[PDB]
């Protein structure tokens, strides 16, 4: 009928991939066997005698995180070969998830997103998760949407990047890995969402009061923004928001695309007890600049375009109510040539918790995704790294001998260089 | 007798129309599950005008449901008073207009249209000579502004002759969603202006400020908002369905209204709207309804009437009254409050009285009103369209989509010219 | 009919209109749950005065209730007859003005003068034909003496035929709480001697002697001084709701007492008054009344008249009472004080008699003088004001909220006239 294609590739995909369908299974009812005891069908298909299966694929070059889903709780929900293992690992090479190993796990990859999208027509889009600082999230997620492209064109395709962080790193040649796939995902994606870890930490010590979280954790709190984001297409609604309907209404270029994302209210079981959640002040610190999802405060940015999802016990008019108050504060600061720059988007199904989270059950929530000038600090901080390191050329005989050529560094660099000129052109 | 038929495009446009056919049905005694009750001949003699004798003895109303995405009709048919619409008269689509006025028009509108208009000319030509057609869309969004207006277009090709009112909503002035409002409403406008014979506009935000600042109603949805159009739109169409002393149909209106063919855009008023605790305190009498109707707090448009003259304006009176307070009421409106009136034109207003009031109340107006103040309302698109189209911000979706950049240039052109015949008249 | 709108500013003036809603309350009858009860023709006819018809059968006050805190409002609906006012009468501040007449009438009173100016508009225009009204307010406050002058000079501006009455309440003589007085008070007479038609002047020092020397009562609250107030209140506009022998209004007692448009500020007393043991004991005639009405110790103002002359003075009678003893008595006071009258308006005496006295009584009446012993007030003010403007004590928080130096200059100019012109004709 209606529905959405999830791709998860590389480590990060799969992890935030298993903490995305833990949520839609417990929120449509579905045990982990695949039978509940029909407009949960962007979702899951339908497989004989009551019994639902999802409508995604798990891509990892090693065999290690998808054998561990293959033995875990979720054997059954899955279609067996829903989830791909390759033998060896991309081993942090973007050059290794191309041109040597991608190839090789690519064209099976396709035959099951095929067999999987032409069940319907009106397929809504493509989800993809992936890290930019890994190899084969890398790498291989440029190779699937270089194929993806081909076939399936006038497709909406959003991605959501788990974006290297300022500070915290976990690899050392990550800004070469960021900037090759930066370049390679611009003319493949329609909407990029940049999510950062730091930002998650940060959000996780002072608003749930959690001194020592895990990526157990993260992912929770991103798979509330993707329940956020979809559930329009689940549920009925006020007014509903479609997965077609952002590219029209938050991206004013086709370079433009890059955003930051925020959800409110995150609040602990403790901390529940003694607020009102009223639906002026969960988009106030929704809009609350220490509270972004990204790490970048966007206070040396301007706002182009924003659109917030309004999800459980909400009245229209305090949606209109707080967004009015939000507009006349004059910190908050907009481009000129967008004088109206908002999209309101009201459902009524509130947030689903999940048993044993760290999450409260709350009454009505927010999910904001806004493209802002602000994110021209972390490409800059990116060309920073990048500059510092191939100035004398370490880490390159890695990648030159595995495949690639000498120069794709340099072209991909100005093509940072274009995207970060863009950026300044537009807020003037 | 005379019919309209109805086409309702749109998730605005359904859900506006579906209390529509509330509120008409109430009136008229239908059951949900399509009989009648009530046993008057009043409410059944004139009802060919909405509904359709179904052989079983139930009434199908005339209406086409219209929209590109699947989940707003599926929730019209679920609720109350879903099961009287024909499901044939039901047309979906698959993809869905993204807020995209070129995808609502030209790409995704023309292989709908096709199904959509078969449908009307199913309903259309199935009556003896048929008066009109009337629209229930929205203009800032994308299948209710594009394909809303492109079967206004193919309307009017088949059909010049017969009478077509809109009831649109607007963007709202102040904070406002889906953020390519200005390309919507421009670009719909212009495509409206030549193709229809009345438009009646109305805003969302307006309609918020009516249900604080009089109804008191402290949580209003959209069931409270659409229920106050309902009102409006049944008020319009009162001699039509019910006998009266002055009858006025909506032919009535548009050769009493509107002066020059391009000017035919409208503010919308209804009185009484009280509280439910002031409703046992006020004097329900035709005094009360002729100062209620004139304020700026009681019209659904969001255009502040005194900053401009009401060139041409009527008044559709419901209930048993007496006609000298219906004549001199309006007479006291013109002389008192002289300056809110153009000059070259004698005695502005229309009176018509019928004598069925809405359900529960003994008399009731509905206002319609032809200012110049609506120009405040084409100014803000105006110059926010002209704010993005210098920069071209969000211009690739429209132009990559099979339009042409020229057809803008149109678009503003025709707008601005309709903002200077109004300005001649001030 | 004729109607007065009645509206009350401040702390004070609501505690002293609280109880005129308890004593025309009782005089005319009205239950605190709304109803009447007392089976009467003659309280029943003219009751549009005060009261307005709910079609519940229920009478709503005419009251308009403006404060800058709730807190006193808390006070008035908590209390008796508290029921009776309606809730959208009653307009609300938050922040208070802390004894700053320049927050009252520049920056707090600016943003809620378009509320209460809203609802005063709705009840006047809403009757057939408006008196005038009156109005109850302090000079030594804040939210009375800034916000309540401050609607004076707006009402005007629309009103201007209309009168005015009004009970301000003046700063103490001797010992006086507040230590901005003269400041509240000479700002607000420059505005008020040029916006009010009639000002009747209280005192609360004048209310303590009165209370001690001839109620004889130990222990005076405000709710037993504020009731003696509000009797002389009933006594000036009684002779509008009940018939009479020789019939007065407000306008009656505004042409005949106020000889130059400068000089009309007022003296009030009442007679009779007897404390508890002495109602049995007391022989009740006209030759006694105007005996107690020309005594100092019967005035609500903290003046000597003996040290002045009544330029001009009335006095509204009431109950079942022959006239000649009304009329003859008025004679022999003014020979009799030759000296306590000026001599070039001869026979300066206003007698009016109204039949039907206030409840539990058989005779009572109310005293009006325009005095010129009232300079013991405006020079005591003055001086006061000059001394504590020489060296510009406490003027940073009046020049902190926007107003000059220049505007004091004018201020003690226009009431220093005032104190010249009553010498000049004394």
């Amino acid at each position: 009928m209606r529905e959405v294609i999830s791709i998860h590739v590389g480590q990060a995909g799969i992890q935030i991939g298993n903490a995305c369908w833990e949520l839609f299974c417990l929120e449509h009812g579905i045990q982990p066997d695949g039978q509940m005891p029909d407009a949960f069908n962007t979702f899951f298909s339908e497989t004989g005698a009551g019994k639902h299966v999802p409508r995604c694929v798990f891509l990892d070059l090693e065999p290690t995180v998808v054998d561990e889903v293959r033995t875990g709780t979720y054997r059954h929900l899955f279609h067996p070969e829903q989830l791909i293992s390759g033998k060896e690992d991309a081993a942090n090479n973007f050059a290794r998830g191309h041109y040597t190993i991608g190839k090789e796990i690519v064209d099976l990859s396709l035959d099951r997103i095929r067999k999987l999208a032409d069940n319907c027509t009106g397929l809504q889009g493509f989800l993809m998760f992936n890290a930019v600082g890994g190899g084969t999230g890398s790498g291989l997620g440029c190779l699937l949407l270089e194929r993806l492209s081909v076939d399936y064109g006038k497709k909406s395709k959003l991605n959501f990047c788990s974006w290297p962080s300022p500070q915290v790193s976990t690899a050392v040649v990550e800004p070469y890995n960021s900037v090759l796939s930066t370049h390679s995902l611009l003319e493949h994606t329609d909407v990029a969402v940049m999510l950062d870890n730091e930002a998650i930490y940060d959000i996780c010590r002072r608003n749930l009061d959690i001194e020592r979280p895990t990526y157990t954790n993260l992912n929770r709190l991103i798979a509330q923004v993707i329940s956020s984001l979809t559930a329009s297409l689940r549920f009925d609604g006020a007014l509903n928001v479609d997965v077609t309907e952002f590219q029209t209404n938050l991206v004013p270029y086709p370079r433009i695309h890059f955003m930051l994302s925020s959800y409110a209210p995150i609040i602990s079981a403790e901390k529940a007890y003694h607020e009102q959640l009223s639906v002026a002040e969960i988009t106030n610190s929704a809009f609350e600049p220490a509270s972004m999802m990204a790490k970048c405060d966007p206070r040396h940015g301007k706002y182009m375009a924003c659109c917030l999802m309004y999800r459980g016990d909400v009245v229209p008019k305090d949606v209109n109510a707080a967004v009015a108050t939000i507009k006349t504060k004059r910190t908050i600061q907009f481009v000129d040539w967008c004088p109206t720059g908002f999209k309101c988007g009201i459902n009524y199904q509130p947030p689903t918790v999940v048993p044993g989270g760290d999450l409260a059950k709350v009454m009505r929530a927010v999910c904001m995704i806004s493209n802002s000038t602000a994110i021209a600090e972390v490409f800059s901080r990116m060309d920073h790294k990048f500059d510092l390191m191939y100035a004398k050329r370490a880490f390159v005989h890695w990648y030159v001998g595995e495949g690639m050529e000498e120069g794709e560094f340099s072209e991909a660099r100005e093509d940072l260089a274009a995207l970060e000129k863009d950026y300044e052109e537009v807020g003037i | 007798m005379r019919e309209i038929v109805h086409v309702q495009g749109g998730q605005c446009g359904n859900q506006i129309g579906a209390k529509f056919w509330e509120v008409i049905s109430d009136e008229h005694g239908i059951d949900p599950t399509g009989t009648y009750c009530g046993d008057s001949d009043l409410q059944l003699e004139r009802i060919n005008v909405f509904y359709n004798e179904a052989t079983g003895g139930r009434f199908v109303p005339r209406a086409i449901l219209m929209d590109l995405e699947p989940g707003t009709m599926d929730s019209v048919r679920a609720g109350p008073f879903g099961q009287l619409f024909r499901p044939d008269n039901f047309v979906f689509g698959q993809t869905g207009a993204g807020n995209n006025w070129a995808k609502g028009h030209y790409t995704e509108g023309a292989e709908l249209i096709d199904s959509v208009l078969d449908v009307v000319r199913k309903e259309a030509e199935g009556c003896d000579c048929l008066q009109g057609f009337q629209i229930t869309h929205s203009l800032g969004g994308g299948t209710g502004s594009g394909m809303g207006t492109l079967l206004i277009s193919k309307v009017r090709e088949e059909y010049p002759d017969r009478i077509m009112e809109t009831f649109s909503v607007f963007p709202s002035p102040k904070v406002s969603d889906t953020v390519v409002e200005p390309y919507n409403a421009t670009l719909s406008v212009h495509q409206l202006v030549e193709n229809a014979d009345e438009v009646q506009v109305i805003d969302n935000e307006a309609l918020y400020d009516i249900c604080f600042r009089t109804l008191k109603l402290t949580t209003p949805t959209y069931g409270d908002l659409n229920h106050l159009v309902s009102a409006a739109m049944s008020g319009v169409t009162c001699c039509l369905r019910f006998p009266g002393q002055l009858n006025s149909d909506l032919r009535k209106l548009a050769v009493n209204l509107i002066p020059f063919p391009r000017l035919h855009f409208f503010l919308i008023g209804f009185a009484p709207l009280t509280s439910r605790g002031s409703q046992q305190y006020r004097a329900l009498s035709v005094p009360e309804l002729t100062q209620q109707m004139f304020d700026a707090k009681n019209m659904m448009c969001a255009s502040d009437p005194r900053h401009g003259r009401y060139l041409t304006a009527s008044a559709m009176f419901r209930g048993r009254m007496s006609t000298k307070e219906v004549d001199e009421q309006m007479l006291n409106v013109q002389n008192k409050n002289s300056s809110y009136f153009v000059e070259w034109i004698p005695n502005n207003m229309k009176s018509s009285v019928c004598d069925i009031p809405p359900k529960g109340l003994k008399m009731s107006v509905t206002f319609v009103g032809n200012s110049t103040a609506i120009q405040e309302m084409f100014k803000r698109v105006s110059d926010q369209f002209t704010a993005m189209f210098r920069r071209k911000a969000f211009l690739h979706w429209y132009t990559g989509e099979g339009m042409d950049e020229m057809e803008f240039t149109e678009a503003e052109s025709n707008m601005n010219d309709l903002v200077s015949e109004y300005q001649q008249y001030q």
